């Protein structure tokens, strides 16, 4: 879950 | 010294949560404390966490709510949050910020300290040898405690910590018997009010009001000023334990309150998570905190620290009682069982441990055996619970004899060396001789541990 | 009445010291106080004004 | 040549202005001079990793670009000091600031200048001779244990050009020098080497010795090898600390090398305080085991970055020290911390976490860690024999041996010691497992074994069939409850509960067991053996004839000899006589033969 | 027994609260004098603004300083109306000096509609060209900083000093 937030939030740079 | 003028601001680029982020900052320095005004005018505070470019990011202490940008200022001081000192802090009252509770005047300071202190060297660190009197058999006599040592205390919701704690404060000495005395500061992290009340009580009762700091903060202060306060708390203690050379002794309670309290702070950031969702550095800055006490060299005064953690749903595997164990050199375990039972005080030893006796004790300490009558009776007492264990299920037929004595001996242990009562306080002389009235019971040819030497000038009376 | 005696005496006993400590401190402070001030307004009336440490043109 | 700080936060910062630079080049930061290291960049931007506080850093300070990557000193006077994770004398420290704190960016230098050391010829050499990288041409007397030796750094060669007399002169006074191929350059008694760079050498050789041990069990059981590896992971209370310290006090080795990370400030006061008191003489005078032991101290307070520095920094001495032809002999402190400390690092730059957010690479550092060791054939004309030891302690959170760390190190190491905290809770000093553990190396020590003994593998042998029996026991003695028990059960399963209580327990404090000699631990074990092979033998005899013995029998027949048998472990081998205590346990043996006789 | 004990017990506690109420009211009285100085000083200063030789010598280097705090191409100075000329003159000769300093150019500027309170004992205050950073260096404000940051050197020298402290450091 966590991980995947990460590369949620990173996606939006 | 510095004479630079304070900036204020009116710049509040957006609010995030627990966070409230600047623009147009004329250089920021790095934890560095801020004041901020609110429209309604009460007044709040932060600390600078994050700094980038001319942004900046300011962690509020009181919990952030009613923050409008056109209309709230955000003053700057320049320096990292730093606290007013004083030997007469004792016998006062705080909250947990740092101002008076009760109906007194803010501390004229005799120095400004820094918060996060700064780490000791270990070449000038005395190794602490002088041990301390309890009272408490479990602890005198199985789990000694000298000064300088920082072992915790484990308990489970609903067990009666308090009483133990409060017992501690109050027999506290020197076994080895000028009247010296204790200067004894205590922070609560978010107890209720019956624990405040409690422990108020208890000290005013002994007429020892007049050498107790406390810090309390209950439930209803904002979360993220119990971040600060153990920090400040432990900061007093190390200046009248090196600036005033008094023995002094240090109780933070309920750690756990303090670690969910990081939980939260640490979830505004995302931060990395560890096992079961607490920061990966919590163990770092738990570090920071339980480290500071022991002995310094060229000094005279000591610190000791006596933690105090519940453990969630008695898992003894859960993050917080784990790091606290690696920190720590120590451990004490306070049973439920004995607590159903209605026996007091209630303190399990099979798993309790003080790293800190291997030369606590010895000849010219307490007496020469005091050793082997500890490793004899742990392990009589192991052995008696793997008896019982075998015992519900083979059944009294298949029990041989030494079972009968095992569990005899657990019996009579358990009612003797456990049970104390509320103020019984027991000389360890004492206490040595009622180990021995219970080694006595089993016959010298089964008293593996001990040496032949001890068992053949004391076994036989 | 013992303890309602002695309570009587202790808690006179309790003033006068209240009462001797706080004017021995009092007569302390007025042996010494326009230095301090001569201090303080000194220290305040200079100046010496200096641009930030870090600034670059 | 300057940077500004653009950003700070935590332990990582950033820097623009910084384009003429280069990953792993050191770097000063702020007022106070921070060291610190490179790790990231993009375009002129850089990212700086901060080997201290950064509380009070301000945007825009100067960062001073140096030109080295991380490096440590090497020389003279290394031998007895203690220093902290980036290799400042913590002594220098606090005798110069009288002063019981350690100032943040404190430039002191790793070794003195304001000393003489006595020096010596090559006694060997002259003006014109050619030597190459490795070459011994001085010797330096530390003190009467360990003898300095001064060698020509690597990547350097030449023919000599001038040498120093002998006599008393300090490092700044310029020693050597030498023309290689038209150019001349001086030699003093430093050297500076790259950290994270390997030191080389002719040739990795097979292992040919063994490695005393203090304890009884892991060294009979579990031995250990002159170079190998070994790994000590355990959870609290069972004490990995303890051993550690054991080990570093009795040993052969001629050089210790004691790595703390994250440890306890007060085990960093146990050592201080009880090294020097100890002592041990080699050829003559006695004196303290601190004349042959460098410290590196790092408690857990200290910042998060320089705990990565200091593990490689121990063990780059360790190399120093074996270019010289000793046998090191290195401990490292829960390397479960510097797992920890990479893990947060690497959490702070917004990176991928792969396995309990422990990133992937650290199985591929830790490897790199220990694949720097074993006995090596060494670069030098004097044709040194030397070798490295690297025992590690990891600590598994909460004894859970599944976890990442210990998952990656038992692929790496050869020899592994499983702890359980449950003989730790019954204080069975060490709280070693006996059943999980296993070492590789027990094939090539055999030939050593037999060229002593040869009166060794029987024992072994029959000491794992007997616990492994037993083990296999404890299931079906379990749940019947102590009843269906042939009579050879009941041996195998109570002269198993003598060995683990006589053999296996050892206190780690008490005068009479703070060593044990491998002599001793034959004896013991062939006392034991032997008495459950007559045990045997006899009920054997008398249970397929007739009147088959019971345990009880034995028991009522010669507890006195079982009660002296276990007894044995009372004799402090430091005063009494080794043949005195061979010719006790031969009497011993001589007293269970009777009663077996008069059995019989 | 149990009221025996009863009565040992409200003894104790009241003892206890009356030693507590005791050590209260004399640190009351330390805090009541060191307000009584600290309004003293107020007075002197007030008294010290009088001087208008000194007083503009302060006030120019009140507003140079402001100007170096800032560095902002715009800005607005403000102060009593009762001082206005003397700020005048602060300005003319404030502006060269920061010009030589930080080699750029700045549009300074006086306001003529609002006016600090006459509450105000003297001083000036800045703000940038957007009225959203601004630096308050008033005399109050000054005043107060420096009695802060001090506070221990003003017992040291009002109360002697304690012997049970050994080491300074």
């Amino acid at each position: 879950f966590y991980r995947l937030k990460k590369i949620q939030e990173k996606k939006k740079i | 010294y510095l004479s630079q003028p304070r900036l204020t601001y009116k710049t509040v680029s957006g609010v995030n949560g627990p966070l409230v982020i600047l623009d147009h900052v004329k250089f920021p320095r790095y934890a560095e404390i801020v004041h901020l005004t609110l429209p309604d005018g009460t007044k709040r505070s932060g600390q600078v966490l994050e700094v980038s470019g001319s942004k900046a990011v300011v962690q509020v202490f009181e919990g952030t709510s009613g923050i409008d940008a056109k209309k709230t200022s955000c003053e700057f001081t320049g320096d990292i949050l730093r606290t007013p000192v004083s030997e007469d802090m004792l016998g006062r009252v705080f909250n947990g910020s740092g101002k008076p509770i009760d109906r007194g005047p803010v501390v004229l300071a005799e120095d400004f300290l820094d918060i996060m202190g700064q780490p000791i060297n270990p070449q000038c660190r005395i190794y602490p040898e002088e041990m301390i009197q309890t009272g408490i058999s479990a602890i005198d006599g199985m789990n000694s405690i000298a000064r300088g040592q920082k072992i915790p205390i484990f308990s489970a919701a609903g067990l009666p910590h308090n009483e133990i704690a409060a017992q501690i404060c109050r027999q506290a000495g020197l076994v080895k018997k000028s009247e010296e005395n204790f200067a004894i500061v205590f922070a609560a992290m978010g107890v209720n009010m019956e624990t405040a009340r409690f422990f108020k009580s208890d000290f005013e009762e002994n007429g020892s009001m007049d050498n107790v700091c406390l810090f309390l903060n209950l439930a209803n202060d904002p979360t993220i000023e119990r971040i600060i306060t153990p920090r400040l708390a432990l900061t007093t203690a190390e200046f009248l334990a090196y600036q005033c050379e008094k023995h002094v002794l240090v109780i933070l309670t309920d750690m756990s309150s303090y670690a969910e309290a990081l939980r939260e702070v640490s979830a505004a950031r995302e931060e990395v998570p560890g096992r079961r969702g607490f920061p990966g550095y919590m163990y770092t800055d738990l570090a920071t905190i339980y480290e500071r006490a022991g002995r310094v060299e060229g000094r005279n005064g000591s610190i000791t620290q006596i933690p105090i953690l519940t453990m969630p749903n008695d898992d003894i595997t859960h993050p917080i009682p784990d790091l606290t164990g690696y920190i720590t050199e120590g451990q004490i375990y306070v049973d439920r069982q004995l607590h159903n039972r209605q026996i007091y005080p209630p303190i399990n030893v099979l798993p309790s441990l003080s790293r800190l006796m291997k030369s606590a004790i010895g000849e010219g300490m307490t007496r020469k055996d005091h050793a082997d009558v500890s490793n004899q009776l742990y392990a009589c007492y192991a052995i008696g619970k793997d008896v019982q264990a075998m015992k519900a299920v083979v059944g009294e037929e298949a029990l041989t004899s030494d079972d009968l004595l095992y569990l005899e001996f657990l019996q009579k242990f358990e009612k003797n060396f456990i049970t104390q009562g509320p103020y019984e306080n027991r000389t360890v002389y004492e206490t040595l001789d009622i180990g021995w009235q219970l080694l006595r019971i089993f016959p010298k040819e089964m008293l593996k541990r001990i040496p032949q030497s001890t068992l053949s000038e004391f076994y036989p009376r | 009445q013992a303890a309602m005696g002695s309570q009587g005496n202790l808690s006179a006993e309790v003033e006068q010291a209240t009462r001797r400590q706080v004017q021995g401190m009092q007569s302390s402070q007025q042996r010494n106080r326009e230095r301090v001030l001569a201090q303080l307004l000194g220290m305040v009336c200079e100046v010496r004004p200096q641009v930030h440490p870090n600034y670059r043109v | 040549t300057f940077g500004y700080v653009h950003g700070v936060s935590g332990p990582v910062v950033t820097a623009c202005d910084m384009a003429g630079a280069a990953m792993y080049e050191l770097v000063r930061v702020g007022h106070s001079e921070l060291v610190g290291e490179i790790i990231r960049l993009e375009g002129d931007m850089a990212t700086i990793q901060v080997y201290e506080e950064t509380s009070g850093v301000s945007v825009g300070d100067p960062v001073l670009r140096t030109g080295k990557p991380l490096s440590v000193e090497l020389g003279p006077g290394i031998m007895g000091a203690i220093f902290d994770g980036i290799q400042r004398p913590l002594s220098d420290i606090s005798s110069q600031t009288q002063s019981i704190y350690i100032p943040r960016g404190v430039n002191v230098s790793a070794l003195s200048r304001d000393i003489k050391w006595e020096f010596i010829p090559s006694k060997n050499l002259r003006v014109g001779s050619h030597i190459t990288g490795g070459d011994i041409y001085g010797i330096v007397n530390e003190n009467s244990l360990i003898k300095h030796k001064i060698m020509l750094p690597p990547r350097n060669r030449g023919s000599v050009t001038y040498i120093a007399p002998p006599g008393n002169y300090d490092a700044s006074d310029v020693v050597l020098e030498l023309e290689f191929e038209g150019v001349k350059e001086k030699f003093s008694m430093v050297q500076v080497w790259p950290v994270r760079q390997v030191r080389p050498v002719t040739e990795k050789l097979p292992a040919n010795h063994p490695l005393l041990t203090g304890q009884r069990v892991l060294d009979a059981l579990f031995p250990c090898v002159q170079g190998g590896t070994t790994a000590i992971p355990g959870a609290f209370g069972c004490g990995k600390t303890v051993i550690s310290q054991s080990l570093s006090k009795y040993s052969n080795s001629d050089v210790i090398i004691y790595v703390g990370c994250g440890e306890r400030g007060n085990e960093m006061s146990e050592v201080l305080r009880d090294f020097p008191e100890l002592t041990m003489e080699v050829d003559g005078k006695v004196e303290s085991i601190m004349k042959r032991t460098a410290l590196v101290a790092n408690t857990s307070n200290m910042p998060v970055a320089a705990r990565e520095a200091s593990i490689y920094t121990g063990i780059t001495l360790s190399e120093y020290f074996r270019d010289m032809g000793y046998h090191v002999s290195m401990m490292a402190d829960s390397t479960s911390r510097w797992a920890e400390a990479l893990r947060e690092i690497s959490g702070r730059l917004a990176e991928m976490p792969a396995d309990s957010g422990y990133p992937a690479y650290l199985g591929a550092r830790l490897a790199s860690f220990y694949e720097r060791a074993g006995r090596v054939k060494c670069l030098g004309n004097p044709e040194r024999e030397g070798s490295v030891s690297i025992v590690g302690a990891v600590s598994p959170p909460g004894g859970d041996f599944s976890d990442p760390v210990t998952s990656a190190t038992l692929g790496i190491v050869q020899v592994f010691w499983g702890l359980d905290k449950k003989l730790a809770q019954r204080k069975h000093f060490p709280s070693v497992n006996w059943l999980i553990s296993y070492s590789k190396y027990m094939r090539a020590l055999d030939e050593y074994y037999d060229k002593h003994f040869t009166e060794f593998v029987p024992l072994r042998t029959k000491a794992k069939e007997i616990l492994q029996e037993e083990e296999d026991l404890a299931e079906i003695v379990q749940l019947v409850g102590k009843a269906s028990l042939a009579e050879t059960d009941k041996i195998t399963l109570e002269v198993a509960k003598l060995i683990k209580d006589d053999f296996l327990q050892q206190n780690g404090y008490t005068p009479y067991d703070r060593f044990c000699p491998f002599y001793k631990t034959v004896g013991m074990l062939s006392n034991m053996i032997s008495f459950y092979d007559m045990a045997r033998r006899a009920v054997e005899t008398t249970a397929q004839s007739d009147n088959k013995i019971t345990w009880s029998i034995i028991r009522e027949h010669m507890g006195e000899i079982l009660y002296k048998l276990s007894s044995m472990k009372f004799k402090d081998p430091v005063k009494d006589g080794e043949a005195k205590i061979k010719a006790d346990y031969a009497q011993l043996l001589e007293d269970m033969q009777n009663a077996f006789r008069s059995l019989e | 027994e149990k009221k025996e004990k009863q009565i040992e017990q409200q003894k104790k506690i009241q003892m206890s609260n009356l030693m507590n109420q005791a050590r209260l009211k004399v640190l009351r009285a330390r805090d009541d004098l060191i307000t009584d100085l600290l309004n003293e000083a107020k007075q002197r200063l007030s008294k010290v603004v009088k001087d208008t030789t000194r007083y503009q010598v302060l006030l120019d280097g009140l507003v140079l300083q402001g100007l170096y705090q800032l560095l902002e191409p715009r800005m607005i100075v403000r102060c009593r109306k009762q001082d206005f000329p003397l700020v005048k003159a602060a300005v003319q000769k404030a502006i060269p000096m920061y010009k030589i300093a930080t080699k750029k150019d700045v549009d300074v500027q006086i306001d003529q509609e609002a006016y600090l309170p006459e509450e105000i004992a003297g001083g000036v205050e800045i703000y940038n060209g957007d009225r959203k950073i601004k630096v308050s260096n008033t005399l109050e404000s000054r005043l107060d900083l420096i009695a802060q940051q001090m506070m221990p050197e003003v017992r040291g020298a009002l109360f002697g000093a304690n012997a049970n402290r050994k080491f300074l450091d």
